[PDB]
RNA sequence: AAUUCCUUGUCGGGUAAGUUCCGACCUGCACGAAUGGCGUAAUGAUGGCCAGGCUGUCUCCACCCGAGACUCAGUGAAAUU
RNA sequence: GCUCGCCGGAAGACCAAGGGUUCCUGUCCAACGUUAAUCGGGGCAGGGUGAGUCGACCCCUAAGGCGAGGCCGAAAGGCGUAGUCGAUGGGAAACAGGUUAAUAUUCCUGUACUUGGUGUUACUGCGAAGGGGGGACGGAGAAGGCUAUGUUGGCCGGGCGACGGUUGUCCCGGUUUAAGCGUGUAGGCUGGUUUUCCAGGCAAAUCCGGAAAAUCAAGGCUGAGGCGUGAUGACGAGGCACUACGGUGCUGAAGCAACAAAUGCCCUGCUUCCAGGAAAAGCCUCUAAGCAUCAGGUAACAUCAAAUCGUACCCCAAACCGACACAGGUGGUCAGGUAGAGAAUACCAAGGCGCUUGAGAGAACUCGGGUGAAGGAACUAGGCAAAAUGGUGCCGUAACUUCGGGAGAAGGCACGCUGAUAUGUAGGUGAGGUCCCUCGCGGAUGGAGCUGAAAUCAGUCGAAGAUACCAGCUGGCUGCAACUGUUUAUUAAAAACACAGCACUGUGCAAACACGAAAGUGGACGUAUACGGUGUGACGCCUGCCCGGUGCCGGAAGGUUAAUU
RNA sequence: AGGACCGAACCGACUAAUGUUGAAAAAUUAGCGGAUGACUUGUGGCUGGGGGUGAAAGGCCAAUCAAACCGGGAGAUAGCU
C-alpha cells in the first residue's frame, strides 16, 4: 500500500536544506548544535 | 423569465431557473477584465476565518463604474451582459467620445436609450446627479455617502431607495431594510430601479449547483460533540441549552451593532 | 409505533402447528406537532415477513480431479522451559 | 539444439519521478542467492555515456515566498510598497539510412533548418520604463473530409509435399521509403478602398477608438489532407565467397491498385448551455525626450558564432516506496489478427516468459474444484453458502403515480448450415470515357471494377443452433430515510452526516463576525434580492394552548449601589 | 439535456472462505457499488498542537492522537509491588 515515505529531491532541499535552514534563526541555532555535536554532515545535500 | 424542468431525475424535478434572451452571448470587453483569484475563506495567516467557502466554478473580474463622474458627454448602451461577479446584469455604455464602460443595469433599460450624467441631466431612469436636483420623493439606486466615493449602497438586483425630506445640507433616505437615515445632501446617484427583479424565484434543485457557486455543507451544532461546540454532544437528542455562537455569543435576539461614532446620522433604526 | 412493563393483551388473515409478520380494537406504565405530526410516487450492497424456480444447506453422504499432509535427498526456525 | 506450455490494452516497447554502476568484457566460487551452482543484479580487474536543433540552462509569469524604504511590536520579531524569486503554464530551429560487446534525433553518409555577430552593397526617419493589437484560454453535443493502419486483388522471386489427392480459384515470402522544398485543396473566419473631422487611450501620435462622406462587390486571413520534389538515392526477398564458423565481403528482382478506417488530424473549427470560463514576455504598430550627413532601420550578398550541465542501466519492478531477490503500491506514451458492441472476453502475431528446492506413494484429515438415485429449505438465528436466470429482434405487460415513471414489470416467440430469390439483391464506394469551362487539387455525366447488412422461401444435420468464453432470479406485504452523495485508514456504511427547501435571528459598510497584544487580513474589490449564526430537513395536508420558571428585548429617577469628594 | 440507466479502465470496500509464527504489522480469491461528476489523478504551495483540519466518527495530523514527536525541568512524585 501507499506508505509515508515518497521520495522527491526537490522537496527534500527546500524543506531540510542548507539554505533553507539557515533562512531563520532556528535553523541557525540547530547548526550550531550539529557544529558542536561534531556531526559528519549538517544537513542534507549532494 | 421563471421557468420549471420537468421530473425526469430526482436531481431536476424542482429546478426553476430564470432565462433572459435578451442577454448578450459572447466574450465581453477585453480591455475591462482583470484576473481574480478566489481565497477560499483564508486571511493571509492562512487560517479560516469565514467558514464555508471553498470551490466553485472560476471567474474573472469585471470593472464597472460606481463613480460615474464622466458629465457632460452622453452616451449609448450597446447591450446588456452577465456579471458572474454580481447578482445585477451589467449594461456596456459607449460614451459619444468613443470611451467605453461597463453599469449596473437599470429596470426598463434596452439596447438603445440614451444616458446623460451631470448636475444638468434630464430625469430619466439611469441618469446621475446629486439629490441638490432631484425632486423630494423619488426612487433611485447606486447612491453614495461620501461624495466622490462611488456608489455605495442599493447595488444589489432589484432593489432601490427612497428620498423623503431633505433638510438643509442633508437629506432623509429610507434604506431598503427600512432604517431611515440621513446622508449629505451633495451625493449624486441613479434614478430607477436596478433590473433582474426575479431574481428571487431561482431554486436550486440540488446540492450540485450550490456547489458550483463555491459554497461548503454546513453542520449543525446540535449533533456536533461537547469539546468543540457549546451546543455540545449527548446521546439521542438532547439540547437543553440555550442557542449560542460556536464562540460563546448567545444568538436569537443580541444586538451586536456598538459603533457611537456614526449613530448621529440614524434618524430610526429598523423596526 | 424503533413506545407497551403486565404482554406470547384481544379479535381477524396466513400455516397441520406462527412469542416473528399484516389488519383492527385502545385500558397511550411512559405518542404528539418545525430537538416537527400524518401520508407519500420513485429510490436503498437498509430492517422484518411471505410465495414460485433452484438446488448436497439438509435427509445420508458416495465417487473422482488437483495442492498439502507420508517417504527419500538438501538447507534448515519459533513460542515455552 | 528439438519438442511442450503461459502472457500477449501484457508478464509486450518507450519515458517521467526515484535509485546510482546495478550496463558490457575477462576472471573466482571464500560469504550472499531459502537446496546444487561451472551461474548471477555476488567477489576482483578492465571498458563504456560524444548535441547550434533532445532536456536542463535561458526570456516571462500563476499559486506563493522573500522583501530597501514603511507600519507595528518588551527583546527575539509580524505584516507589507518599490523590487526579486518561484512551473505543474507561455517563448527558434533535424530528418532518413548505417555502424559498437556496451552510445546514438549526439558518431558516419545524404538531405536540412534556426538564431545572433561582423563586413560589402542599395535605399532610407530612427527612436520607450509609455499607448494600442495579439499572445489569450469553460463544459457538453453533433458530423464531412482525411490519415495512421489493416484486408483483398495484381506484381516479382520461390515450391510440387513422408499418407488419399495437391500445374492450379494451389502453397510460402516480399511487394518500403522521412524531414525540408514547391503546390494552396477539402474546409473555416472576416466586406474592402479612399478622404475629412473628434471633450477618449495620464503627454504624444500617421496607431487604436468614435463620427461624416465618397468608391468598389471582392479582398484578405486560416487551413488538414492530396500531387511533385527530395529519391537514378537508401532499403530490399534472396543469390554469390569465405565461414579464424559469431560473422564478414559482394551482389540484390518486384517494389502497384481497390476497399475499410481510428478515441489521431482538420478542430484553439461549428452548434448549443450556464455554473460565464489565467497572467506576463517574445511578435506587429504608434509616437515621447534625444539624434540627425550621421546614428539607426530596411533589403541582398559573404563570413563567423551558437557556451556549460545530463545522455550508461532498471523504470508497473530482483534496481523505486514496502527491514526480504516481499501474492502489495507507483504518473504518462504506442495499441496487430480471428470472433465480438467494445480498451470486455477465448485463441494467436511481434516480443517476452515456465515464477531458485527436488524425486517418489496415492492413508486419515484440510484446502480449491467436478458429478451425483429420490426428496426439495424439512438445516438454520437467518436460503449464509451454493445452486439457478443471463444475448439480439419481435409480440405483450398490472396496482400506484409527483404523469416523468413503474418497466428490461411479468410472459412468449425465432436464432445453425446449404441453395434460390439475386450467378453479390438493397445499399455503399467509385475509374475509364463524354461534354463544358473558372484550365484547376475545376464543373455536369457516366458506370467499369470494389465492397456489401437484412429479409423471404426451399432443403439439411444434432438430444441440444443466444451450443465455448461472456452474459439480470422474479413477485407480494411492510418499518426507516425523500433522492445522488459522505463517514469511524485498521472489527460498526447505517435509521448516522450532508443535501435542495423552510423559519427565526443579527448586520447600513471603516458592516456584523473571525484570525491577530498591533499594524493588518478574510468577509468582499460584495452592499439587505447581501452576508453571518442557529433550528428543521423533498413534496402534499398542517403546525392547539401556556410568559408562571429560565433567558432575550423595551423602560425605569422608585429603592439599593463603586472608584472619586 | 440529465448530480439519467447497463457496463470496461478508474475509484471504493457490502458478503463469504483462506491466512492470522501469514507471499502481506489489514492482503488474496469469487462475487459487489459509483462510473460527465458533490468525479478522479500528476506537480507545486498554505494551514502547527490545547492548535490545525474535519458533509462530524472524538475522526486525521508520518504504522501513534480524549491533546503529535524530540530535547530539557528531571534521579517529577509514588502512604503501592
Amino acid at each position: 500500500m501507499k506508505r509515508t515515505f515518497q521520495p522527491s529531491v526537490l522537496k527534500r532541499n527546500r524543506s531540510h536544506g542548507f539554505r533553507a535552514r539557515m533562512a531563520t534563526k532556528n535553523g541557525r541555532q540547530v547548526l550550531a548544535r550539529r557544529r558542536a555535536k561534531g556531526r559528519a554532515r549538517l544537513t542534507v545535500s549532494k | 423569465a421563471v421557468v420549471k424542468c420537468k421530473p425526469t431525475s430526482p436531481g431536476r424535478r424542482h429546478v426553476v431557473k430564470v432565462v433572459n434572451p435578451e442577454l448578450h452571448k459572447g466574450k465581453p470587453f477585453a480591455p475591462l477584465l482583470e484576473k481574480n483569484s478566489k481565497s477560499g475563506g483564508r486571511n493571509n495567516n492562512g487560517r479560516i476565518t469565514t467558514r464555508h467557502i471553498g470551490g466553485g466554478h472560476k471567474q474573472a473580474y469585471r470593472i464597472v463604474d460606481f463613480k460615474r463622474n464622466k458629465d457632460g458627454i452622453p452616451a449609448v448602451v450597446e447591450r446588456l451582459e452577465y456579471d458572474p461577479n454580481r447578482s445585477a446584469n451589467i449594461a456596456l455604455v459607449l460614451y459619444k467620445d468613443g470611451e467605453r464602460r461597463y453599469i449596473l443595469a437599470p429596470k426598463g433599460l434596452k439596447a438603445g436609450d440614451q444616458i446623460q450624467s451631470g448636475v444638468d441631466a434630464a430625469i430619466k431612469p439611469g441618469n446621475t446627479l446629486p439629490m441638490r436636483n432631484i425632486p423630494v420623493g423619488s426612487t433611485v439606486h447606486n447612491v453614495e455617502m461620501k461624495p466622490g466615493k462611488g456608489g455605495q449602497l442599493a447595488r444589489s438586483a432589484g432593489t432601490y431607495v427612497q428620498i423623503v425630506a431633505r433638510d438643509g445640507a442633508y437629506v432623509t433616505l429610507r434604506l431598503r431594510s427600512g432604517e431611515m437615515r440621513k446622508v449629505e445632501a451633495d451625493c449624486r446617484a441613479t434614478l430607477g430601479e436596478v433590473g433582474n427583479a426575479e431574481h428571487m424565484l431561482r431554486v436550486l434543485g440540488k446540492a450540485g449547483a450550490a456547489r458550483w457557486r463555491g459554497v461548503r455543507p454546513t453542520v449543525r451544532g446540535t449533533a456536533m460533540n461537547p469539546v468543540d461546540h457549546p451546543h455540545g454532544g449527548g446521546e439521542g437528542r438532547n439540547f437543553g441549552k440555550h442557542p449560542v455562537t460556536p464562540w460563546g455569543v448567545q444568538t436569537k435576539g443580541k444586538k451586536t451593532r456598538s459603533n457611537k461614532r456614526t449613530d448621529k446620522f440614524i434618524v430610526r433604526r429598523r423596526s
